[PDB]
RNA sequence: UCUUGUUUUUGGUUUUUGGAAAGCCUCUGGGCUAUGCUUUCCUCUUGCUAUUGCACUACUGGCAAGC
């Protein structure tokens, strides 16, 4: 009922805006391993289906990257989303 | 849901609470909650040193609580 | 649910348990809850160190419990 | 059930019970073993077998068997074991 | 006279705002929208870690779990 | 007897100064007067101050806290 | 749902928990929170063992489930 | 009466007296088809059967106790640690091991701590105890007697 | 009105699952629930700081699941429809 | 018709181990990184000897030394 109202106006609208614009996104995770990809679909919990993902993460400092085709992310692991446009 | 806990027998009696972060408190039990939020009066800290600081009336959160004891039978 | 009724049925007997704290408590159980609150007496605590103590009365929060350990005759009890 | 006494009480309880189980398995299935280290009960154990013939054979063949250094003394228990009573009725 | 959290965030919208996380980091920036869960959204945000700017990101949303603080610059 | 939310309602009217402790952080505490609150235990503090074990009193302004992070609310 | 979970009933299980510990034994009772009841339980902290008996775990504490053996006729 | 999958599936299964999951297999001549137990047992009781060789096991990571009383064991297989890595207790009472050298394959069982070989002809061979201690040093209790330091040293002289 | 409903379609394929615990799990999916609790068939799971061990019937307390790395052959557009 | 807001499923993160202070050893790369050791803080194994007792178990002798 009221769930329909917030998808248009609120914070989550900018993904709906970006994902419809065919946009890429930078996501900071709770694993201390950021995700850089383009989104397919999302949800109220921030359960997101990502495509063509690439990680960035330090070690013991060494940075390491891996390409993943399809990825369902449970929104619990997400802590911060940066909805950056190409234009 | 919301089983109002059995804290009627502790009302207006001294306590020895334990909370998250290994911190603990003494006080007279005034009132309790569905979620186990607590009202304590004459609240005294028990620091890791053992230095006991008087505070007064205090509202401890439910989530935090680990346990609740009785000093005197 | 049955995992709660078994608990209520061990009221009176002596119970062992483990908390997120890390310590285990042993004693006669007086009252329980659907939340998994507990009310025990003559408790004999044993932490990670091995430090024993005595606690006259105790209340708990279920959220803080990891798991219980219950007497053996409580396996023939009925499951409805 | 057989009652054993004169056992080396320095063995830890769980090791004692596991060696007891191993040793006595040669005569028949051992249903359970009761052994405590209290002052009263130390150096003793009750070994319970499914079959009665197994208990009698164990008793005669292991009388005075050196176990962890001492010769064990075996005898038939005074009463029936709780587990046996429950399994019978 | 009482000032409640919804009305507070309904009046905070648009102005400069700094909000911490549970893990120390504190981000400043103007506010666009506020859900029923709080669940913040920011634009032109610069991440201040230990009182030190790290990376200017721009358009942002923070999950409402991690938010520790809400106030203003 | 005294229920918990009725106790917090007194702290609004009296405008009493109250120090707030955090969930998993003993090193930090807070201060300030209470303007308003809600059902989920979120609080709007006024003239709030960040305090430490060192006693490093750092000023903030009018802020809001999430109810998930509180532990103690204490008068004066 | 919970159609799969009833199928596991009365099998010897290997249950990993968030602590890392792994409990083992048959499954007598099951819940919507995934509260498990287990019979004749053993932990394997790791070259280690302990005997408990009847154990009632919470949902918070449980990670994964795995069948050790088929359902017993005993 | 071949040890078969069908045989294992109708076999008494229970939690034993020392709190371990045990399978009851108490006239099998050859140990085979253990795959069907699915590595779900801590103990397997093979007492009172006609097995000749302790061999034929699949990879069984659980299996910690093997009770093999009153069989006809005259030889021990060579790859036992590769199929039974955590074998901790082996009870071989009243079997047919006759030569000290036939006990050699037990040296490869790294976790083997409880060993019983009583009522085997090999027992009466000169230096049987010292031989086992030096060749299977991982054993702590042999024939229900504590392996002591003095015996270890004595077994270090002889056989050094 | 949930993305969970899409995972009920997912059944049958193999996936390497990561958890909050930090484990990794290759295995075929049999069934997926509304509360995320998945059951797996013919599994090869590896623990953080231990050797990989094969399990037959693994099942996971959904709460712990970080992400599914889906196979590359699966069409998303078709599954996102009710 | 709903099921992400304190006790479970839409995360408060993580478990002899970890952190801090200099020295030594080993490995890798072109004085850096990792590991262990060395100092401080927060039942098990040696000897010895006691007990001979009919049970259903947190645990179970005491004394000295080692961890």
């Amino acid at each position: 009922r009221l769930e329909e109202y917030e998808f248009s106006a609120g914070p989550l609208s900018v993904l709906q805006q970006a994902v419809k614009n065919h946009d890429q996104v930078l996501i900071n995770c709770r694993n201390n391993k950021k995700l850089l990809a383009r989104v397919k679909a999302f949800d109220r919990h921030s359960n997101m289906v990502l495509e063509n993902v690439k990680e960035m993460w330090t070690e013991k400092a060494i940075n390491k990257d891996r390409f993943i085709s399809k990825m369902f992310l449970r929104g619990d692991g997400v802590v911060l989303v940066v909805r950056i446009p190409s234009a | 849901k919301a089983g109002a806990p059995d804290l009627k027998k502790y009302l207006d009696r001294q306590v020895f609470v334990q909370l998250n972060g290994s911190r603990k408190v003494y006080g007279v039990l005034r009132g309790y909650d569905i979620f186990l939020n607590i009202v304590l009066e004459d609240s005294i800290e028990e620091k890791v040193d053992g230095e006991k600081v008087k505070i007064g009336s205090v509202a401890i959160r439910g989530n935090s609580v680990i346990m609740i004891e009785t000093l005197d039978k | 649910s049955l995992c709660i009724k078994l608990l209520h049925e061990t009221q009176g007997h002596i119970v062992t348990m483990e908390l997120e704290n890390g310590s285990t408590y042993r004693g006669k159980l007086i009252e329980a809850e659907d939340n998994m609150n507990c009310q025990m007496r003559d408790i004999s605590v044993t932490a990670r160190d091995g430090r024993v103590s005595h606690l006259d009365q105790v209340y708990i929060r279920g959220s803080h419990i990891r798991f219980l350990i219950v007497p053996d005759m409580l396996r023939n009890a009925p499951m409805f | 059930t057989l009652y054993v006494n004169n056992l080396n009480d320095k063995i830890n309880k769980n090791d004692l019970r596991t060696a007891l189980y191993m040793l006595f398995s040669t005569y028949g299935t051992v249903v359970d073993i009761v052994a405590l280290k209290t002052p009263k009960m130390r150096g003793q154990a009750h070994v319970v077998f499914f079959d009665p013939s197994a208990a009698a054979i164990a008793m005669k063949a292991l009388k005075n068997f050196i176990f962890f250094g001492k010769e064990m003394k075996i005898q038939y228990a005074h009463s029936k074991s709780k587990i046996i009573e429950r399994i019978v009725a | 006279v009482p000032v409640n959290p919804k009305p507070f965030l309904q009046g905070l919208i648009g102005k400069p705002v700094l909000v911490r996380l549970k893990w120390g980091q504190e981000y400043k920036g103007t506010l666009q929208s506020v859900d029923s869960y709080m669940n913040l959204q920011l634009l032109n945000a610069e991440e201040l870690v230990d009182g030190v700017k790290t990376g200017d990101l721009g358009e942002i949303l923070i999950r409402c779990n991690n938010v520790l603080w809400v106030g203003e610059v | 007897m005294i229920p918990p939310i009725n106790f917090i309602f007194k702290l609004l009217q009296q405008h009493t100064p109250v120090s707030i402790w955090l969930f998993e952080q003993t090193d930090i505490r807070l201060q300030g007067q209470i303007r308003g609150f809600d059902e989920f235990m979120n609080i709007v503090l006024d003239d709030a101050v960040q305090v430490d074990a060192k006693n490093n009193k750092r000023e903030l302004g009018r802020i809001l806290l999430k109810g998930d992070n509180i532990t103690l609310i204490q008068a004066i | 749902g919970t159609t799969k979970m009833v199928s596991l009933l009365n099998h010897s299980l290997n249950v990993t928990t968030k602590d890392g510990r792994t409990f083992v034994g048959q499954l007598l009772a099951f819940d919507g929170f995934m509260n498990l009841v287990l019979s004749d339980c053993q932990e394997y902290r790791h070259e280690e063992k302990r005997m408990l008996g009847l154990v009632i775990l919470r949902g918070e504490f449980i990670v994964s489930l795995s069948v050790q053996g088929p359902p017993p006729m005993d | 009466m071949r040890l078969n999958a069908e045989f294992l599936s109708q076999v008494p299964s229970f939690i034993s007296p020392l709190k371990e999951t045990e399978l009851d297999l108490r006239q099998i001549p050859i140990i085979e088809n253990l795959g069907v137990l699915r590595d779900v047992h801590d103990a397997i009781d093979f007492t009172d059967n006609d097995i000749r060789y302790l061999g034929n096991f699949p990879r069984m990571k659980r299996l910690q106790t093997l009770l093999c009383g009153n069989n006809r064991i005259t030889a021990i297989a060579p790859d036992i640690g590769k199929v039974l890595p955590n074998l901790k207790t082996l009870s071989l009472a009243q079997n047919h091991l006759q030569e000290i050298a036939d006990l050699d394959p037990l040296a490869s069982c790294p976790q083997l701590t409880n060993l019983s070989c009583i009522d085997n002809p090999v027992a009466q061979k000169q230096y049987y105890r010292l031989y086992l201690i030096w060749r299977i040093p991982s054993l702590h209790i042999l024939d229900f007697e504590r392996v002591r330091r003095n015996e270890r040293l004595r077994a270090e002289e002889v056989f050094g | 009105m949930k993305l969970v409903r899409f995972l009920m379609k997912l059944t049958n394929e193999t996936v390497s699952i990561e958890l909050k615990n930090g484990t990794i799990v290759h295995g075929t999916i049999t069934s997926v629930d509304m509360q995320m609790n998945t059951h797996l068939k013919a599994v090869k799971m590896t623990v953080k700081g231990r050797e990989p061990v094969p399990v037959e019937t693994l099942s996971i307390r959904g709460n712990n699941i970080r992400y599914y790395i889906l196979p590359d052959s699966l069409p998303l557009d078709t599954l996102l429809i009710d």
